[PDB]
DNA sequence: CTAATAGATTAGAGCCGTCA
């Protein structure tokens, strides 16, 4: 008979200086925290796609419900919420005729196609930016569905164009980011859910009864990429920085080879959350090596105590680098030389391979959502996907997987750092949800690898999310 | 009289006599302020009055180091204890307490005798409070609204997959032979005490501890691969692994101690499957995974992954927790030996142990589990 | 902080409470009570608080039937209770018994 | 540490590099949604960079 | 250097479900 700990919520902070652990709840009773003033859109594509965007933003105007309340909450409307403006006049249109997308979809060369339907958005984009006097906030960009299914990895239709990767979203997400212009993709499909349908008369995608969500999520998603801050960390402990390390492979060039980006988060002076990325991937020409080269690490850990010390001023007392990988001593030892003597190094791997499953005797249900199994003083397991009380269900299907955590290198007490591992999986901002599976700070730093390695190599890439998801 | 007065400083507690009054008006109720109902160009004191006497039946007042010792709070509160009197409602006034400055100590002369509601901790803790209050003193509300206003008052031991090795053989001392047998330099390892390899203890420059229990592992996957091909149980190789199902009709009735291992699903059959991996930390155990896999006709398997996959999905999306639970237990049972074990064959007489029942965990906090 | 406050039911008890405080004010004592101290035009239920919170030594209440249910006497006992318990002094209450039935 | 070079033009490099680098960087790394940038030069700043 | 036997790790892709 073995023993498990229960690790209690950690909350999230609203206006008015407000808690509560449900997103949706407290951007409905509270509202966001910083006040913009509206919200100005850039809409670029065919006229179908016009149309689809305007009465998509007229419906999440008025308040919408969902089939279950108490699962999910309602959506009341973007200005009920939001304090701001964001309507169908504040549109800026930039028209793409469907006789190009049509004549640049028929090279059958995925790697030609996708860089010619990426420049031909792009273009009009830059042009708007450079040389026009309107102001755009959040660019948005409405692809018909018929590019979408041949522009993928493996895709099959029924010259500086090879050096990027075959995919519409990552190519055209990269190609965009020394101009630093916030994008938003949707596809017709996903706003325009009813038109498209199947041999029966039903949408491929059934949003009936999860249309609050999807209204949540879309208006979240344009809050945060217009420069605004929904809802922040309550409790994040002073003097603290937390670190990811992520190995994209960097595929089809010259060789097979591996980068490294990473993420960083700290509370700052005044309250704040500093929430952003870590650029410049760090490389090694070994094939199958998720490692870094001494002179690699060195210069990873001087940027980010660096960049910490100039926001703050002084280093940090603590530092976690959570990883999915294993710290190996000779990358270690490059550590603990470039760091001073007055802060702690602590290396956390994290992952979900181990095959342990919990299931209830005499039940329905599957295990709570803080449970863990502490096996040792530098392991233990945790259960980030369960059953929620306030919405009455779990968050996954089946029996959910749990989160090994182990301690790698340094010495730190594992109930503190399963209590740190939950609390970051709360700053979701692509997504409107109660809490996410796994730390942030593991997810972010995937994305920007995921647009960093589909481009030729660029200088100085931003470091600010809103340019990424 | 249906009308909640709300007193308060003006305009240094604005913002909370602002955000009390939307919510109440939202919840219902009838609300007069003097920041949202005053009229521009009125003799404002007599209306004012007029309001305290004529139409009120709550005095709500927020209290603060700003709304204590004000003139028209002083005010309005005299008036309003001139009506309590001439009501005969003890509960009249309702102090609402906003400020952490303000000590209990320094509170009006007025309002020593009344108790006050805390919003300090939280506002809507406060705000719970005073609704409960007026639920107790059925304060009238006007319910105007359907689906909305209520909406708006409406916002362990456990089992696992683990099986514990009760026992090892004392000593230890190809693939296609009759036992487990593993190649090592020119020496042949197959069933140095065990008891010491287990602790971190054995090490010499013959074989290093850590490859000692890699090889101990080994011997083990090996003798749970022929000890299952010696229970005649179909197997299916998996992308890495390898996976064990039974035959329909092997079964009674497809059927074994109140539980299904095969049952139906359009033009397809599915079988519960398991599969098996030995490991050595953080204990000796056995995990066991569960799967899914579909048969034509009952007996031949489908020679496509998509297929598979699809009715795979298809077939999980209806069980729950007490399926899998229940599913994966039962299988266990039917592969135990005697009573509570199910020996692995290690050799002439050589045997390892395994338990029949899963390890066993236990919180001490659960949910009530509110339909 | 040196007044004597008396508390009694009007105008059951003014005979005897003028009694007391002429007597208390002849010996010496700083005393109080509406008869002879409460200003005309003024705020009262105002300055029987600020009397008894910042200008108040002892305070004595005149028991009867009358008094114990009145509900001046019994706000004015609160406060005095608050500004006992603040005081952290043990004897600012002094229950005077003039009656039998 | 800018406007001391006594290099007009070299001063003036360095003074709109200042300026446009922190426009840029808001531009490019933040979530807001400016729609016109106000710049407030100090009085020394206009007055030399003059040809 | 080449070619097999295993245990223990990693990163990619592609398909399906979300309610009642
Ligand atoms: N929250 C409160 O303090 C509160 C509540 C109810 C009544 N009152 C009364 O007390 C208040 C005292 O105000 P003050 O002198 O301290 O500051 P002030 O007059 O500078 O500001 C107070 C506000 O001024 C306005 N006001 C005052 N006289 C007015 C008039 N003749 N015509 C139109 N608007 C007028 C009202 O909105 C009042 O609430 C006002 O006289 C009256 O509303 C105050
Ligand atoms: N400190 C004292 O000696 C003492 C004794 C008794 C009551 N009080 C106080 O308590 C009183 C209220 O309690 P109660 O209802 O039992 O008193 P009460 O019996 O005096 O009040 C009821 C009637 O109201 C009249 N009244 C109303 N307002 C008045 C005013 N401003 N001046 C004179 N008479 C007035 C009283 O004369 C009486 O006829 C008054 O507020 C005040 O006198 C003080
Ligand atoms: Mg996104």
């Amino acid at each position: 008979m073995k023993e498990l700990i229960y690790i209690e919520e950690p909350k999230i902070l609203f206006a008015h200086g407000q808690k509560c652990t449900d997103a949706r709840d407290g951007l409905a009773l509270f509202g966001p925290l910083n006040n913009l003033y509206g919200i100005k859109s850039g809409v670029i594509g065919t006229k179908q796609g016009l149309k689809i965007f305007r009465d998509y933003l007229d419906h999440i105007q008025k308040p919408i419900y969902n089939s279950n309340s108490i699962t999910r909450p309602m959506f009341p409307g973007f200005e009920a919420v939001f304090d701001c403006k964001w309507e169908s006049t504040g549109i800026t249109f930039k028209e793409v005729t469907n006789e190009d997308i049509g004549k640049f979809l028929y090279n059958s060369s995925t790697h030609k196609r996708t860089y010619d339907l990426v420049s031909l958005f792009i273009d009009k984009i830059i042009s708007a930016n450079k040389n026009e006097d309107e102001n755009v906030d959040v660019w948005f960009v409405i692809v018909p569905d018929e590019i979408y299914k041949y522009c993928r990895p493996n895709s099959v239709l029924p010259a500086e164009t090879y050096n990027y990767d075959a995919q519409f979203h990552d190519q055209f997400k990269a190609r965009l980011l020394k101009h630093t212009i916030p994008t938003q993709i949707f596809r017709e499909s996903t706003l325009a859910w009813r038109d498209f349908k199947n041999a029966f008369g039903l949408p491929i995608r059934d949003f009936s009864k999860i249309e609050g969500h999807l209204a949540w999520t879309i208006s979240t998603a344009a809050f945060y990429k217009a420069g605004g801050k929904p809802w922040k960390l309550s409790d994040v402990r002073n003097g603290v920085c937390y670190l990811g390390l992520v190995y994209k492979k960097v595929e089809k060039s010259k060789n097979p080879r591996n980068a490294c980006c990473a993420a960083q988060m700290f509370l700052d002076n005044g309250d704040g959350t500093v929430f952003k990325g870590e650029v410049g991937p760090w490389y090694n020409p070994k094939n199958g090596q998720y490692h870094l080269e001494p002179k690699e690490a060195k210069a990873l850990l001087s940027q980010s105590l660096q960049s910490y010390k100039e926001q703050i001023g002084e280093y940090p007392k603590e530092v976690f680098i959570h990883a999915k990988t294993r710290f190996n001593h000779q990358e270690w030892d490059a550590f603990l030389e470039v760091t001073p003597k007055e802060t702690n190094l602590v290396g956390v791997t994290i992952s979900k391979t181990k095959p342990l499953k919990l299931y209830k005797t005499e039940g329905d249900y599957t295990i709570l959502r803080g449970n863990a199994y502490v096996v040792n003083e530098r392991s233990a397991f945790l259960w980030t996907v369960g059953y929620v009380p306030k919405i009455q269900t779990a968050l996954s299907m089946e029996v959910p997987n749990p989160l090994f955590i182990e301690i790698n290198k340094g010495e730190a007490d594992i109930k503190q750092v399963l209590k740190d591992i939950l609390s970051l999986t709360k700053l979701n901002y692509n997504a409107c949800i109660f809490a996410d599976g796994e730390p942030v700070t593991l997810r972010f730093a995937d994305k920007i690898g995921e647009i960093l390695t589909a481009s030729t190599d660029i200088k100085t890439p931003p470091l600010a999310f809103k340019y990424y998801i | 009289r249906n009308k909640i007065f709300i007193s308060h400083a003006t305009p240094d507690d604005n913002d909370f006599t602002r955000w009390l009054a939307l919510k109440l008006i939202g919840l219902g109720y009838e609300v007069w302020c003097d920041i949202l109902f005053l009229d521009k160009g009125v003799d404002f004191w007599s209306n004012i009055e007029k309001v305290i006497r004529e139409d009120t039946c709550k005095f709500l007042l927020v209290s603060s180091s700003y709304s204590n010792q004000r003139e028209g709070v002083l005010k309005e509160l005299a008036v309003a204890a001139k009506v309590k009197k001439q009501l005969k409602d003890d509960k009249f006034i309702i102090p609402l307490a906003i400020d952490e400055q303000l000590s209990y100590d320094d509170i009006n002369i007025d309002i020593v005798r009344l108790n006050a509601i805390d919003f300090k901790m939280s506002w809507a803790r406060g705000l719970k409070d005073i609704l409960e209050a007026f639920e107790k003193q059925k304060v009238p509300k006007e319910v105007a609204d359907a689906s909305k206003s209520n909406l708006l008052y409406q916002q362990e031991i456990y089992d696992s997959n683990w099986l514990s090795i009760l026992s090892f053989p004392e000593e230890l001392r190809v693939r296609e032979l009759t036992f487990p047998a593993v190649r090592y330099k020119n020496y042949l390892c197959t069933f140095i005490p065990t008891e010491e390899i287990l602790s971190g203890s054995y090490d010499s420059n013959f074989i290093r501890n850590a490859e000692c229990k890699r090889l101990i592992v080994q011997l083990l996957n090996k003798a749970f691969e022929l000890r299952m091909k010696d229970k005649e149980v179909q197997e299916y190789e998996m992308s890495n692994k390898t996976a064990y199902w039974l035959e329909k009709g092997k079964l009674e009735k497809d059927k074994f101690e109140k539980t299904m291992l095969v049952g139906k699903q359009k033009d397809k059959n599915w079988h519960f499957a398991i599969s098996g991996a030995s490991k050595l930390y953080p204990f000796p155990v056995l995990m066991i995974s569960s799967h899914i896999f579909f048969t034509a006709d009952g007996k031949k398997l489908i020679d496509s992954s998509s297929v598979q996959h699809s009715s795979r999905r298809r077939q999980g999306k209806n069980w729950w927790n007490n399926t899998w639970r229940t599913k994966l237990l039962a299988f266990i049972k039917y592969l135990s030996d005697d009573d509570t074990s199910f020996y692995l064959e290690m050799g002439s007489e050589e045997k390892v142990f395994v338990s029949n029942e899963p390890v066993k965990f236990k919180g001490n906090v659960s949910y009530n589990i509110p339909e």
